[PDB]
């Protein structure tokens, strides 16, 4: 399966 | 436009949304970055996904 992307930029 | 699934996919938090191959998803939100908010129309399910393991579908 495709690697995962990292995770969204979280929000403040 | 809805989309489908090209691979299963396990939940590694949460608010993630676990799905199988072939599975019908609505794109909720794809602001945000590389996981997007998808509900399944398949299962009612709401969380957020890998883009890259699902494409367009009809």
């Amino acid at each position: 399966a495709p690697p995962l992307p990292p995770r969204n930029r979280p929000r403040l | 436009m809805t989309f489908v699934a090209l691979y299963d996919y396990e939940s590694r938090t949460e608010t993630d949304l676990s799905f199988k191959k072939g599975e019908r998803l609505q794109i909720v939100n794809n602001t945000e970055g590389d996981w997007w908010l998808a509900h399944s129309l398949t299962t009612g399910q709401t969380g957020y996904i890998p883009s890259n393991y699902v494409a367009p579908s009809d």
